[PDB]
């Protein structure tokens, strides 16, 4: 029973036709403190494979050496660890899946929500959450935290149900998912301008763009806002 | 919140950042916690919504109603009412308080109201979540008499690193200049104090 | 601890052609002890009905005042109230008390006299007002009543039918409700005449 | 708690009460009387908290006894029931609630009918053929529900209670010391003061 | 839930409810609160189901391997400590079971014992356990005499739980009887409270109360 | 419950979901969320639903009586003042949040009312459960300049990023337009996107098959 | 302090007919207010003919689940692939629950097969192990509001042959697989309607001796 | 609580425990007997928590009839009084402590003295001449410190106790059922199947 | 406490305030929470004094270890073995920790172990209760690569600020430079920085 303390917020992700697509700021809050501001919260796992942190820094810096122990050890005696017997996807979900619900239940959490984002060798898209208590689940889109409250609404209308997900290109959804981004940047208090996206196409590979910043964001109407009511000047 | 008043050569200027946050969600990104209570007198607002609002409301009833018998309302006087509202009802409160008027014999003048109801009179003041951050910057960069350029200078760069560091702060940097010549009202966007 | 799980007790009222049913079931109990068997909670000012689940205290008090209000009301009025009028009388009564409510949940079951139109509507603790056209349901099995109504339900039902659904809905709700049940009694409402009907039901 | 019982048989009303008096270690007191007679053919017995207990019922006892007194006429069971259901209703939500439920048994002359009521500190009223406050309900009931008929004589009706006691003193973890019945009827209230080995 | 056990000179009467609750959601009226430890045992259900299912099931097993073991049937007074001490050694751990071990060995004849999770293991005459054992022991107490024909017993248990399951809003669905003889123990069906109490108070003229 | 409020180039418009509860239990699977406290200054309200509709009567009642009084239209300052010193009198006691807005002798108006007194003002506000939804579609559309029919759009979408994505919200969407210069037009079920398909079977018993004991007829006439 | 546990909502149904037996549920997954997936199937076809689904707080209905077909496995290995049958399997699943007493899986789970004798059998469990055989059960978020349903239509409580009076009850006809499959979409239209935590899609597992089949409805997603 | 008395007189002690189990709201058994035998001369009364109480008898009961066993001869009350002290007194730091206070009776065939110890949970161990565990010594303490002298006959030591008794029927709370009472001497231990009247 | 480490072009400087309190009673004026770990590895401590100087303690020990066996460590792993005691029992510890060391390869490094027990790189870090005072002062005065002396002024102005308002710092502000030249104390009196 531990209580995060360096903490990163939103992770969200959606699928499109050929792949998907996954993005989080770079912040690293300490309370209402914007401490830390060049903490990467995306981890690739190969290249096929991207896993998304929120919540406590600390874990997730631990989950992220649980990762790349994760890469050493599947390459120990395996010619084929770059071919056919390379980390999919799904094994390093389920992987974290496993060492997510063993932490609850010893009753010393691993406070984070992560999602595990890819492609599989045969091509499937891989989207799956899991968090602190072992709870997992897949939809065409994830978000964690505010995420949930905010991102999903929005990339739900682009993929709403499984047959929307091979009418949408990597344009439409890396459009949804920056504005997305953006949004969450004008109501959620604990975020950052700067965030990481990354896209895991199943014939581009994967794409991981850092340093990107919200843009166009509407802030005009500020000055014809005066008062909270009877004021007029 | 992260708000502050400076005094100078011409008068004065009030600050203040645009976001009232409920938890971590942003309630409003578009705030004006710059509020008037007489015609050159006005505050800024920190601590509860409500109890601001409620408090402000009250003050410039007071001090509308002051007028009437007794004429203009000095700064002093305005800074009066408010600290007596607030530790009058210290215990069902959570208001911090900046006075700030515009005098044509005292010019420029501040008041802080802190929590526990009490008055400072002071050279410029800040206060809300965001001031504890740069207490070390204003205490450095603060300097008496400087012109409205000098000023309106200090509080966008005190405010944008407030903003900087408080989560509980941010949104566009709202000012207002108060001086002989009349009252002003300034915006500054995020694009352009976020790169100072 | 829970007030309005105390004593226990349910009510359901429907709508059906040119006719409206409203019925409870007869327990009161004290937790777990069953107490009386005959305790009704539908009570009619005029040809407007007054279901009333909750700490049964209250629900006699409510009674007591519905009837002592609906009086004085018919002799300034020089008319018996109406359904929909009724309704707002009851809101603001509890409303009246939204501090220290009474805890219960009223239903109104009625045809208003001058339109023939049928009307029902069940409130919270507080007054919040609900006025559906098809079902309202009240009590310790409300959940159940609310499974039952929402499938056997069907709109204009005639008199003869809407008492097998509303007898239906009740009896099978109350059955799956330790304390509800006990005995229960049915309410036919249409232009003309009332039936009341009791019913045959576990006593366990 | 304490045993406060009453059955309403063909022509009459019977309250049997506890006549123990415990407080905490030691029981202070065999011989107590809970009961109260509000008029002629109506009597109200109690149980509860402490002071409340009496406060209570004498309370009630004087307004009704005005009421008697102003009017010349004696209230009827029902009537004085629901007197006694609307104090309680008013105290439930007061400053500070009187913890004291109450078994009302009273013949109406005018119906010629013996009635009992049952009513909680809440303001819970219920008219019932037999009923009881406390645990005592617990072990009775079943034993009525089984044994009970509406044309039972007083006599009938004075045997079902022994049973009662009975399984009451079997089963009870507690020493009520006994009971004093009494019984309600067209000619009034008496006290069957052999009862202890009736 | 009501469960009753008592000895007389037909050996030994068991009757049971079958209701089910969480709170005031009744989950079933369809529960066998009779635990058949096997055809000279019987065990009853009340407090937490699971706790008595399970620990009893497993009372069946360990009789069993105590036979295998001894070559011959364990008797009543055992089969209750074997109950009784593993529950102990539970104290404190929340285990929630209030039961009553019956049988008939030669060598004791007809015997009732009373095993809760406290601790407590008590042997006796007449048992009444569960939410509605106060409504059981009022029928009960009053109409037992060892002299019961076995009929007469069996009626006033089915009975007994009767009188329980509508006074108490926790007891009810349906009635399970069973005699205990030497030759083990003969099933009396189940019977469906709902009908049987009808059929009672026409029959009986008790429940005078009700309205029917 | 999901509320929203958008300012257009000539009046403002408000929206709203239908759904009332109780826990995960629906109470009402259509109630009017969209308060009227005077023809032309309508209120959406979350919250303790017992308090946004008594709490929207008391004032529109004072408000009327106000209006007749000084014999002038009644402005939504006044009713968003009324209000709100209402609410910090009691505390934040009195569970209701609300969306206020409307037309008067000085233009269209769009303010938010906090349960403990506070007020906002902007072109575009949202609350209740699905608060975040329907902020999430209007942060994404919003506009300088809508017309009346965008506007109606705009809010309506928000409403049903509530419906769909928050549990607390659900069934119809109902808005009011208050147009600078026209009458207010309450569109009560605007939008009725959740119609049950119909039942598999009908469960219409067979008359008899309830088993009754007794039978009587009641007395209505006095 | 920290809670290891958590709930996800859902609701499962099972009905046995004859010579089959069906276990259904809505594929909504859920925390709060907000809906994590509109479909996350919640039931499993373990093998040798067997389905099941452990509802309630979804980490715990995973491990158990598994943990169950992990035994299934494990069977056949030690006893020559020999088939499972339906009440050893549920004896099984008691011991796996009670296994962990102390430290409960949060969940309800039911499960569904036939019988040695071919016979449609369905099976529910205490979160802690109790369990009975029994004809239809419906469990999770809003069992309380289908299980009366089922009481009147699946086994004809308090339904009375008509005017015999009262006296005699409904015969107890048995359901084929067509009727069944309409009153589990009933159940689930009805449940989306009051529940909130209800919706989305309804999954129907059908097992016949023939094997495992799936249906497939869509819910209201509001 | 429940009625352990112990009384030693000129050549036996007396022992006198409550016949009464009640769980919660039911009085399940009238005739419990409170006992065991440790050995031929020497016998145990006990009372405390449900399980515990059992458990702790029968665990020293069958230490000593195992020392028995082994040395072919019978520990003195006093050794076996010093064994129940250790057991209990390792028992109250332990990590679930037995809730069990206990009256130890016997004749010292070696001394021909009977002899009585008052043991409690913590592992207080004291020699009286008369004791009790529970609430009975707060009312039958000053009737013996009253009516008691070292040479009293096992006659007059049984008057004693029904006084005791009476006093108990009297001012005690709780329904007891009686008491089962049992002579240890130099012949051993009996039990008086005649005090429901003696 | 108010402690800083600032890399610059010659490698890197550590400093500190003196105040060790407990309550409002100042226990030692003249603390050193400047701790030596390795030659030129060194460490600022902020938190329990326990727990600090029991881990520095700790991590001494492992590094004089490391080397016997495996000669110089890194200033990256010293931070390692900092930060896995830090985490590893996160739940019984309060401690905020800077790591600063300099390489001949690297030249300065700084690291900071926050409380959760997580590692950050950084140019340069404060940290101590005093700390918060002056973050919006040094993230405008911090420049990358300064000279020795513009470093320990920057140093000297920061904690001059937070001591002025941080009542939990104070005493006289310790430094300690590493570089190839090797390593310097320094110590500033009150008399001094009170008065910049
Ligand atoms: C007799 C009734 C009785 O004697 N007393 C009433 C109290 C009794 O303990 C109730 C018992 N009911 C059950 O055993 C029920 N099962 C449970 O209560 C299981 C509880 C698990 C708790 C751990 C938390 C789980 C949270 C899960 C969230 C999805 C029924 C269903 O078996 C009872 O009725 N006893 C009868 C015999
Ligand atoms: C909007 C939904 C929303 O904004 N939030 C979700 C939760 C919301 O509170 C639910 C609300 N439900 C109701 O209003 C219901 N009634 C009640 O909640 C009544 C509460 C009464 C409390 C009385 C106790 C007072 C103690 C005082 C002591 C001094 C239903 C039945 O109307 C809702 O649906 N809100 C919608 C509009």
């Amino acid at each position: 029973t531990q209580q995060p303390i360096v903490t990163g917020t939103s992770v969200i992700s959606m699928k499109y036709d050929n792949g998907v697509i996954i993005a989080a700021d770079n912040l690293g809050s300490y309370g209402s403190l914007l401490r830390f501001n060049g903490v990467e919260r995306l981890i690739p796992v190969g290249d096929n494979t991207v896993v998304g942190i929120s919540g406590d820094i600390s874990d997730m810096q631990h989950i992220e050496r649980l990762l790349k122990d994760l890469v050493t050890e599947n390459a120990y005696d395996n010619p084929l660890a770059d071919a056919e017997e390379a980390l999919e996807p799904s094994y390093i979900f389920e992987y974290l899946a496993t060492v997510m619900y063993q932490r609850r239940s010893k009753m010393n959490p691993l406070w984070n929500a992560i999602i595990v984002a890819g492609v599989q060798s045969n091509g499937d898209q891989f989207l799956r959450y899991v968090n602190l208590l072992g709870v997992t689940y897949s939809s065409p889109t994830l978000a964690t935290g505010f995420g949930a409250h905010m991102a999903n609404p929005l990339l739900r209308k682009v993929v709403d149900r499984e047959s929307d997900i091979p009418k949408t290109t990597v344009q439409v959804a890396e459009e949804a998912i920056v504005n997305a981004m953006r949004v969450l940047y004008y109501r959620d208090a604990r975020s950052s301008r700067n965030f990481s996206l990354a896209i895991i196409d199943k014939n581009t590979g994967l794409t991981f763009k850092k340093n990107l910043q919200v843009e166009n964001m509407k802030w005009d109407f500020a000055k014809d806002i005066k008062g909270y009511g009877t004021q007029k000047i | 919140t992260s708000i502050m008043a400076v005094t100078f050569k011409d008068g004065v200027i009030l600050g203040a950042d645009s976001r009232t946050t409920t938890g971590a969600y942003i309630a409003n990104r578009v705030t004006d916690k710059l509020t008037r209570v007489h015609d050159k007198i006005w505050c800024c607002r920190s601590g509860s919504a409500a109890d601001t609002q409620a408090i402000a409301d009250i003050v410039q009833y007071h001090l509308e109603l002051y007028t009437s018998q007794y004429g203009t309302p000095s700064t002093e006087t305005a800074a009066s009412v408010f600290k007596e509202l607030c530790y009058e009802n210290k215990d069902n409160l959570t208001a911090g308080i900046i006075v700030a008027g515009y005098d044509d014999k005292n010019k420029g003048e501040v008041y802080t109201i802190p929590l526990g109801g009490s008055v400072h009179k002071l050279p410029y003041a800040i206060a809300g979540s965001g001031s504890t951050f740069i207490y070390g910057y204003c205490d450095k960069n603060f300097r008496e008499n400087m012109s409205k350029e000098e000023t309106v200078d200090f509080i966008k760069h005190s405010l944008s690193q407030a903003i900087k560091w408080d989560g509980s702060s941010g949104g566009v940097i709202r000012m207002v200049v108060l001086t002989a010549a009349g009252v002003e009202r300034l915006i500054f966007y995020p694009d352009e104090y976020e790169q100072l | 601890s829970d007030p309005s799980s105390i004593n226990g007790g349910i009510v359901v009222a429907m709508t059906g052609k040119d006719c409206v049913a409203i019925a409870c079931d007869l327990r009161l109990g004290s937790q777990s002890l069953g107490v009386s068997n005959k305790f009704e909670k539908i009570f009619h000012y005029g040809h407007v009905f007054l279901g009333i689940t909750g700490l049964a205290t209250d629900v006699t008090t409510l009674n007591e005042m519905f009837r002592y209000k609906t009086n004085l009301y018919k002799l300034k009025e020089e008319r018996a109230i109406e359904p929909e009028t009724f309704t707002q009388l009851v809101s603001s009564s509890l409303y009246e008390r939204r501090f220290g409510p009474y805890f219960v949940g009223p239903v109104v079951a009625g045809i208003n006299s001058k339109s023939g139109k049928p009307f029902i509507a069940g409130f919270d603790l507080i007054g919040c007002i609900d006025e559906a056209k098809d079902f309202i349901v009240s009590g310790t099995a409300s959940d159940q009543l609310f499974g039952m109504c929402e499938s056997l339900y069907e709109p204009n039902l005639e008199p003869e039918d809407l008492f097998e659904t509303i007898s239906q809905a009740l009896l099978n709700a109350a059955d799956r409700d330790a304390l509800s049940g006990w005995g229960a009694v049915v309410y036919i409402i249409k232009k003309d005449e009332v039936v009341k009907r009791y019913l045959k039901m576990r006593q366990d | 708690m304490d045993i406060i019982l009453g059955i309403r048989v063909q022509d009459s009303v019977i309250l049997a009460s506890s006549k123990a008096v415990t407080r905490g270690i030691s029981v202070l007191k065999d011989s107590d009387d809970k009961t109260r007679q509000l008029s002629p053919h109506t009597l109200m017995s109690f149980a509860g908290e402490a002071g409340d207990t009496v406060q209570f019922a004498e309370y009630i006892q004087a307004n009704i006894q005005l009421y008697s007194i102003r009017e010349d006429y004696e209230l009827s069971p029902q009537a004085v029931s629901s007197f006694v259901r609307q104090e309680l209703a008013k105290s439930i939500r007061s400053r500070r609630p009187y913890q004291v439920n109450v078994l009302i048994g009273g013949y109406d002359k005018k119906k010629n009918k013996p009635e009992l009521y049952q009513i909680d500190y809440l303001g819970t009223k219920v008219e019932l053929p037999y009923g009881a406050h406390g645990y005592s309900g617990f072990y009775t009931f079943s034993l009525l529900d089984h044994h009970y008929r509406p044309d039972m004589t007083t006599e009938e009706g004075l045997d079902l209670l022994k049973l009662c006691v009975q399984e009451l003193e079997k089963r009870m973890p507690m020493d009520f010391k006994g009971v004093i019945v009494k019984i309600v009827d067209k000619d009034g209230i008496r006290q069957v003061d052999d009862f202890q080995a009736q | 839930t009501t469960t009753l056990a008592f000895r007389f000179q037909g050996g030994i009467i068991v009757a049971v409810d079958s209701r089910a609750t969480a709170g005031n959601w009744v989950a079933s009226q369809t529960v066998k609160k009779v635990i058949e430890i096997n055809p000279f045992l019987l065990g009853t259900m009340a407090g937490g189901a699971a706790d008595c299912q399970f620990w009893e099931t497993w009372l069946g097993s360990q009789c069993r391997l105590h036979e295998l073991r001894e070559k011959e049937r364990i008797s009543v007074a055992a089969a209750s400590k074997i109950l009784s001490n593993l529950v102990y050694q539970y104290k404190g751990a929340g285990l929630s079971m209030g039961t009553m071990i019956c049988g008939y060995t030669r060598k004791e004849g007809p015997t009732i014992y009373y095993v809760d999770s406290d601790g407590t293991r008590l042997k006796g005459d007449i048992f009444c356990v569960g939410s509605g054992q106060t409504f059981a022991y009022g029928v009960l107490d009053s109409n037992y005499k060892w002299d019961l024909s076995v009929e007469d017993a069996l009626y006033l248990g089915k009975r007994s739980i009767l009188a329980a399951a509508h006074r108490d809003a926790y007891s009810g669905g349906s009635v399970n009887l069973y005699h205990v003889t030497e030759d083990g123990w003969i099933y009396h069906g189940n019977h469906d409270v709902g009908e049987l109490f009808w059929k009672v108070k026409e029959e009986e003229g008790s429940f005078n109360n009700v309205i029917g | 419950t999901t509320i929203v409020g958008v300012k257009f180039n000539n009046g403002v418009v408000i929206a709203a979901d239908t759904r009332s509860t109780q826990g995960p239990i629906v109470a009402d699977k259509n109630c009017a969320k969209l308060h009227r406290i005077s023809p032309k200054i309508w209120c959406a309200g979350a919250g303790t639903a017992a308090d946004t509709e008594a709490v929207t009567q008391l004032i529109g009642s004072n408000i009327e009586l106000h209006s007749l009084y000084t014999s002038r239209e009644p402005r939504v300052v006044s009713a968003l003042q009324m209000l709100k010193q209402h609410l910090f009198k009691y505390q934040g006691h009195i569970g209701a949040y609300l969306i206020v807005a409307g037309v008067d002798p000085t233009g269209s108006h769009l303010f938010s009312i906090h349960a403990h007194g506070s007020t906002d003002v902007g072109y575009y506000l949202s609350l209740g459960s699905g608060s975040l939804a329907a902020m999430a579609v209007l942060e994404s559309h919003w506009k300088q300049d809508l017309t009346k029919e965008e506007a109606i759009k705009l809010a309506s979408d928000a409403i049903q990023a509530g419906i769909w994505n928050d549990l607390g919200s659900g069934s119809n969407v109902d808005v009011c337009v208050m147009e600078i210069g026209k009458d207010a037009e309450y569109l009560r079920n605007y939008l009725t996107p959740n119609v049950r398909e119909e039942k598999q079977k009908s469960y219409k018993f067979p008359r008899g098959t309830t088993a009754v004991l007794k039978e009587s007829i009641v007395n209505i006439c006095d | 302090q920290f809670n290891p546990y958590g709930d996800n909502g859902g609701t499962i149904l099972g009905i046995a007919g004859e010579d089959f037996a069906v276990l259904a549920g809505d594929t909504r997954n859920i925390t709060d207010y907000s809906i994590n997936s509109r479909y996350e199937p919640k039931v499993f076809d373990c093998g040798d003919n067997i389905v099941m689904s452990a509802n309630g707080f979804a980490a715990d209905g995973d491990a158990l689940v598994k943990r169950f077909k992990n035994s299934v496995k494990w069977y056949h290995f030690d006893h020559n692939d020999k088939k499972l049958s339906i009440n050893s399997a549920a004896r099984n699943i008691q011991h796996l629950l009670y296994g962990k007493r102390f430290f409960p899986y949060y969940v309800h789970t039911i499960i569904a097969g036939l019988d040695e004798d071919g016979k449609g059998a369905v099976y529910s469990f205490d979160p802690v192990g109790s369990y009975e055989r029994e004809q239809c059960r419906a469990g999770g978020a809003a069992a309380s509001l289908i299980m009366p349903f089922l009481d009147n239509q699946v086994n004809f409580k308090n339904q009375y042959e008509p005017g015999t009076n009262g006296k005699v009850k409904k015969p107890l006809k048995y359901l084929s697989v067509e009727e069944v499959i309409k009153l589990v979409r009933d159940s689930f239209t009805s449940a989306t309607e009051r529940h909130i935590q209800v919706g989305d899609g309804l999954e129907i597992l059908i097992v016949t001796k023939d094997g495992v089949r799936k249906e497939f409805y869509e819910l209201k997603r509001d």
